[PDB]
């Protein structure tokens, strides 16, 4: 399983660029791909999202009008076409994959990411930073403004890693489920408004940015992230 | 040669006297007053349609919401019965497959069929697509039923007069089951998991006990072919149907059977038997285009799933107890439930 | 000549079992089923708010 | 139990006569199609005749065709089998066979090498 | 209606639209059954209809005038058929092999066709007879040493059918002991059916090549009669 | 026919229209929900006979809606305008639909083994479409463009070609049942087929002539004896001939959708 994306570097404002993301080691066609982008020293945010068989798209608001998001399945590489690009557009972009069925894990690979540079729902984490020491049991908080808990049973909550210098993990999907590699340590709970993040018995390697995603209603929106500091 | 027969009469003389002894009073005198059931309605709340072809076999999951099905269009299909959405579709190299399972985990299903192999198919896998595993080798006839008890270890039943338990990640044989003289047609795994047992179109049934790889008992009521067998929750009772139109109740320890379930207007035979969570209704599907709810306690007919337009073959009780599902030669595969 | 050794083998272990009586047989069914008679839905139909397939 | 004991063989002569009964317990017996099956030293599996449930429908293989008689008591649970002019070709094993299921027509698996409905067999040999 | 749910819709739609796909060629596809004994020759009939045009079932792939054609042989399985006949319903054709010079053995051929004929499930469905191994026939009866009234009493009382088409240059005999055997099957082909379903004979040798070309016309000639009853003008 | 008394067969109370346009919408809507919910019966035949019964109950409605309004009586030119054009579209779908129906057949029958490969859904609707879309078209340029008595003579060739084309495709099955019947008939071991054949083509072929035969004709005496007081009476009988073309979509069901048993039996579940 691996993503790998190309095309980033210096533009001049008002000027287009076109993205690849090259996916190898996975059926592309029965996943359906998003574009997760970062300011440089911020959070994450939502930029687009083409289904299975292209025949669902969506965009966030702030690139309704000058992006454009299309897959060619036979070659495996997703595209995302930009145009009249500003300032707020500098980020990194990561290729992320998807599946959705009963009991599958959405967001469970995401792409390198690279770089460029231009020359709804309110999820709150106020633990911008924590200090914590190996051997101790920590816990993250997050908060909505609308209930995520669906009449279907579901709470539609999912929890991320990034390490200081790699791309975001998936570690709890829809607030309660592991992910496929993840330790046992990390398990997570809620009530349906309010939600923890708790690691059982922390070690060097789960040091980063944790981040809350909801994945109740388009679009998708993230926290700030806390920080776990050693 | 001879006295080898005459000890087998001498046997089988003490064998049915031992039973005579037992058998103090019929099941039928003893719940005589329990209260009868009333008339049991089912209303048929999903149709569940996409199969180009034949149902043979379907099994339920452990959550009582995912569903296998096997057609001889050569596709499995995972069904979400809340939803009627289709989870999977698996294309098989066989187009005659017989039977499928669904592993207790969720991780694997089965299927086999004339084509003798068993294929264990991986469903959840790193690169999105559902692979096959395995291909268990090793019987020589059709492969009628299959089991899983882990997903390591599966329970195979063949047109060879003879059973099997399979190691998956070896892949060979692990213990052969070889004591029956004709088609073993069905298979049931008790709730403990330590025994089980088959019927193979010889009028028997035989407890087999999977450690060892030995017959416990034999039981020998019926006239014909024998074609569903499935346990009582307990597990010290199962139920048979045969292709003489009859279902029976055979008891472990009392070594008999208790109860034959038939009636008068019925001349065809019996291709799926399920219990339902309390053991107190037998669901048992028919030749005459619908299944049949019976009273496992006071032999009378108490309902009537009529709602197919070919051969019933298969029928499954989710672990819930919330549902029964039914498969038919029609292409069609309906989920019933009552109404309060 | 073989077939005949194993079935009286196999019969002669089919004849050591330690049966018990069909009454306390059908009295073992008969505790079961009325024991667990409260948690069958089909024996019992649930209410519309609780069942999964009407809703 | 299903089991059906084949007896009346015996020694006899070119030109003599027998008589093979079936005695049938166990498997309601006016119900099932029955035949006859034979079993020559060195041979295959033959079939040699048959008769529906009630009587009426009656068959023979055709080098037994007007030697051979084949009736029917379905209140002794019996099959009978008059052999009148026997010849040596038709020293046998003579099994009597059950149909496979209740009130069909079709006989598939009779002759079958091990089949469950079938008797042990009489020996029935002609000088 | 949440957003993973209509996704699921959506990948349940598109699993539909495939399976419509391959509904396509389901229904273009026709499929047969190819039923004989030990010494029936099917084998050759199916090296003839191959090259040109543990395992339990073998598929043979044959394609005549671009209609697709899959057949099905029997293979690691038991003598007891009566099981395993059931998952051969709604198929197009039954193929029957019959070796016509072994007299002894086509009693049990008869009683064979004639348990297939009359099975509950194989009503609906017609049987393509090959009385193979007409030249080994044709060998024994011209040097006579084994007469056919000794199996078949009736061969004394028989004569040559009216609508015979002898092949040039054949033997009386010979055309009266191979249309014996083709009345002897088509005497429990028509003892029964209500016309659901026919038996189409032919005659054939190991060296023919026009086999593909009778299964392809006895093909057309069975979904004609079925359409035919179907619209109620037969 | 008629004639004798050439007055206008105005002895026709708006009853028996109302009765016989009620029964034609009760018949063609239980026919539709019968092949719409029974999802096992989705071939093109019965596509065909669903746009076969849409046909008949639009024919049914459109004669009843103008005689109930003419019994009744801008608000003239603004109904008979419409009422004059679903009554003129509705005879093409219907005649239409009978031929598609006709020709599925003889595709099934004489090119067996390949209408599996050809057509199985998609052209279906494609041609059920396509007919309904032309006869929609026919009917409104047939408004437009309207008693220029050209109109009306390129609509009963449209109806003797559609008859004779009719008859050959069900003689021309006919005769390959007489084919096959003979084939059949000389075998060693052995109602009737013959009959049977006979029977249904004089039942189609029948009611296909009888219940329009009179009216085209009557269509055809206008631009063809305006004059003549036998072809008086025979224009006077337009009430008749019309009472026969709603007879005609009271038994389209019975010879062509009741006859298959599949469909007869979910008439029994509604």
């Amino acid at each position: 399983v691996q993503l790998v994306e190309s095309g980033g570097g210096l533009v001049q404002p008002g000027g287009s660029r076109k993205l690849s993301c090259s996916a190898s080691g996975f059926a592309f066609s029965s996943f359906g791909m998003h574009w997760v982008r970062q300011a440089p020293e911020k959070g994450l945010e939502w930029v687009a999202y083409i289904s299975s068989g292209s025949g669902t798209i969506y965009y966030a608001d702030t690139v309704k009008g000058r992006f454009t998001i299309s897959r060619d399945d036979p070659k495996n590489t997703l595209f995302l076409q930009m145009t009249s690009l500003r300032s707020e557009d500098t980020a990194m972009y990561y290729c992320v994959r998807s599946i959705y069925y009963y009991g599958s894990s959405p967001f469970d690979f995401w792409g390198q990411g690279t770089t460029l540079t231009v020359s709804d729902i309110v999820m709150t984490q106020a633990t911008s930073s924590v200090p914590v020491t190996p051997g101790e049991s920590v816990s993250i908080s997050c908060r909505s403004s609308k209930s995520l808990l669906h009449s279907n049973g579901n709470t539609y909550l999912y929890w991320f890693l990034q390490r200081p210098g790699q791309s975001p993990q998936l570690l709890i999907y829809r607030m309660s489920n592991l992910a496929s590699g993840v330790p046992d340590r990390f398990s997570g709970s809620g009530s349906g408004t309010a939600f923890t993040l708790t690691i059982s018995r922390l070690e060097a390697e789960d040091v980063g940015v944790y981040y809350c995603m909801q994945h109740l209603e388009y679009p998708l929106t993230f926290g700030a992230g806390t920080k776990l500091e050693l | 040669l001879d006295q080898l027969r005459q000890e087998a009469e001498q046997l089988k003389n003490q064998i049915r006297d031992a039973r005579k002894a037992c058998a103090d009073a019929t099941l039928s005198q003893i719940t005589n007053n329990i209260d009868p059931v009333g008339r049991i309605q089912m209303r048929t709340r999903r149709t569940l349609r996409g199969h180009l072809a034949k149902i043979y076999a379907m099994h339920w999951g452990t959550d009582s919401r995912l569903l296998v099905s096997a057609s001889q269009d050569g596709k499995l299909i995972i069904w979400d019965s809340y939803t009627t959405n289709k989870v999977h579709a698996i294309p098989l190299r066989s187009s005659w497959v017989m039977t499928c399972a669904y592993a207790p985990s969720g991780n694997y299903v089965a299927c086999g069929g004339l084509d003798n192999i068993c294929s264990i198919y991986n469903l959840k896998t790193r690169e999105g697509n559902v692979r096959v595993s395995r291909e268990l080798a090793g019987h020589t006839g059709y492969l009628s039923c299959c089991r899983f008890l882990d997903d390591n270890q599966i329970v195979t039943s063949s047109g060879d007069t003879t059973c099997a338990l399979w190691d998956i990640e070896t892949g060979q044989q692990t213990t052969t089951f070889t004591g029956h003289t004709g088609d073993v047609m069905s298979l049931s795994l008790a709730p403990d998991t330590r025994l089980f047992v088959s019927g193979a179109c010889d009028a028997s049934a035989k407890l087999w006990d999977v450690r060892e790889g030995m017959c416990r008992q034999t039981f020998t009521g019926h006239e014909s072919d024998i074609n569903a067998i499935c346990f009582f929750p307990n597990g010290n009772a199962f139920a048979t149907g045969s292709d003489d139109a009859t279902c029976r109740l055979f008891d472990l320890r009392a070594d008999q059977e208790l109860m034959t379930y038939s009636h008068d207007n019925i001349i065809c035979g019996i291709t799926s038997v399920s219990f339902s969570k309390s053991g107190r209704l037998l669901l048992a599907g028919y030749d005459d285009f619908n299944c049949n709810v019976w009273d496992a306690l006071k032999a009378d007919r108490a309902g009537v799933l009529a709602g197919h337009d070919n051969r019933v073959s298969c029928l499954g009780v989710t672990d819930d107890g919330m549902a029964v599902a039914t498969g038919s030669w029609d292409s069609f595969l309906k989920i019933w439930n009552g109404s309060s | 000549i073989a077939q005949a050794r194993k079935l009286v083998e196999q019969l002669k272990m089919e004849a050591n079992i330690d049966r018990i009586k069909v009454s306390k047989a059908a009295a073992d069914l008969m505790a079961y089923c009325e024991a667990h008679a409260k948690e069958d839905p089909l024996l019992t139909p649930v209410p519309a708010s609780e069942n999964p397939f009407r809703e | 139990q299903v089991q059906l004991q084949e007896s009346g063989g015996g020694l006899v002569q070119p030109g003599g006569s027998l008589r093979l009964s079936c005695a049938a317990s166990g498997f309601t017996f006016s119900n099932y199609k029955m035949n006859w099956v034979r079993q020559a030293p060195g041979k295959g599996l033959e079939w040699v005749s048959d008769i529906s449930q009630s009587g009426a429908s009656i068959s023979y293989t055709g080098s037994v065709k007007g030697r051979f008689t084949i009736s029917r008591d379905n209140a002794k649970n019996t099959l009978y089998l008059q052999m009148n002019s026997l010849k040596p070709e038709d020293t046998a094993v003579y099994y009597c066979a059950r149909c496979p299921a209740p009130f069909t027509r079709d006989c598939f698996d009779v002759t079958s090498t091990t089949y469950a409905y079938r008797g042990q067999g009489t020996q029935v040999t002609v000088s | 209606l949440s957003a993973e749910d209509k996704a699921a819709v959506e990948r349940s739609k598109m699993i539909e639209k495939q399976l419509q796909k391959d509904k396509q060629v389901y229904r273009a596809t026709h499929r047969l059954l190819l039923l004989g004994a030990d010494n029936s020759g099917k084998s050759t009939i199916v090296k003839q209809m191959r090259i040109y045009h543990t395992s339990g079932i073998f598929e043979t792939k044959f394609q005549v005038d671009k209609v697709n054609f899959h057949m099905f042989d029997v293979g690691a399985q038991r003598d007891e058929r009566r099981k395993w006949i059931q998952c051969f319903n709604d198929v197009t054709a039954i193929i029957f092999v019959v070796d016509s010079s072994d007299y002894n053995r086509l009693q049990e051929a008869l009683n064979d066709f004639k348990s297939i004929w009359n099975n509950r499930w194989l009503r609906t469905i017609s049987v393509i007879l090959f009385l193979n191994k007409q030249d080994l026939l044709a060998e024994k009866v011209l040097a006579g040493k084994s007469k056919i009234e000794d199996y078949f009493p009736e061969f004394a009382r028989y004569t040559t059918p009216e609508d015979a088409t002898p092949e040039p240059g054949e033997d009386p005999r010979v055309t009266r002991a191979k249309y014996f055997i083709r009345d002897e099957f088509l005497r429990i082909s028509t003892a029964s059916g209500d016309g659901r379903h026919y038996c189409y004979p032919h005659f054939t040798c190991s060296v023919d090549t026009e086999n593909a070309r009778r299964i392809f016309n006895d093909c057309r000639d069975i979904i004609q009669r079925m359409h035919l009853r179907q619209y109620e003008l037969l | 026919y008629s004639d004798g008394g050439c007055y206008e067969q105005l002895f026709v109370s708006p009853e028996v229209f109302v009765t016989l346009g009620v029964i034609s919408l009760l018949e063609n809507i239980l026919v539709i929900v019968a092949i719409a919910k029974n999802k096992n019966l989705h071939s093109p035949m019965y596509f065909f006979i669903c746009s076969l019964a849409v046909a008949d109950m639009l024919v049914s409605v459109s004669n009843g809606s103008e005689t109930i309004v003419i019994t009744l009586l801008s608000f003239t030119v603004n109904i008979d305008n419409v009422i004059d054009s679903v009554i003129c579209s509705s005879l093409l779908a219907s005649i239409c639909s009978l031929l598609s129906i006709a020709v599925d057949r003889y595709f099934t029958i004489f090119y067996a083994l390949q209408y599996h490969n050809i057509m199985t859904v998609k052209r279906v609707g494609i041609i059920i479409s396509c007919i309904w879309a032309a006869c929609t078209v026919s009917g409104i340029l047939f408004i437009i463009y309207s008693d220029s008595s050209a109109v009306i003579i390129c609509l009963i060739t449209m109806f003797f070609t559609m008859l004779a084309l009719m008859a050959s495709l069900y003689v021309h099955m006919f005769l390959m049942a007489r084919l096959h019947i003979k084939r059949i008939a000389v075998l060693p071991g052995t109602q009737g087929a013959n009959m049977k054949g006979a029977i249904t083509l004089t039942i189609l072929i029948g009611v296909f002539v009888v219940c329009w035969a009179p009216f085209f004709l009557h269509l055809i005496f206008y631009i063809s004896c305006p004059q003549n007081p036998y072809c008086v009476c025979f224009m006077s009988h337009f009430n008749l001939y019309l009472i026969l073309i709603m007879c005609n979509s009271i038994i389209d069901p019975l010879i062509y959708a009741l006859r298959s048993q599949e469909l007869r039996k979910t008439f029994k579940e509604i």
